[PDB]
């Protein structure tokens, strides 16, 4: 009962798993760019050595 | 940082052309100035301690 009176205190007064998995895969993505800048950066402290 | 890295690369590609440029002359004028003179100057004034 109280929880369902806290439905209608926070709904009512006021995605998820999209959010868990797509979070999760865009922080791969963001270990992926991480990886991209410390190749293309590097690479270009390089170019530019030269 | 890539196009970053294109612009550098557009650097390093115009920078080896104009080294290339520069170290061809350089050996050009090294060549010539140095060994002409140390042949030419040598040769045509020993030639003229040679005959005259």
């Amino acid at each position: 009962n109280f929880l369902k009176k806290r439905l209608l205190q926070q709904c009512e007064t006021l995605k998820m798993e999209d959010l868990t998995n797509v979070s999760s895969l865009l922080n791969m993505e963001r270990a992926r760019d991480k990886a991209n800048e410390e190749g293309l950066a590097l690479l270009q402290e390089e170019i530019d050595k030269m | 940082k890539k196009r970053q890295r294109m612009i550098e690369v557009q650097d390093e590609l115009l920078r080896l052309e104009p080294q290339l440029k520069q170290l061809q002359t350089k050996y050009d004028e090294l060549k010539e100035r140095k060994s002409s003179l140390r042949n030419a100057a040598y040769f045509l004034s020993n030639l003229k301690q040679l005959y005259q």
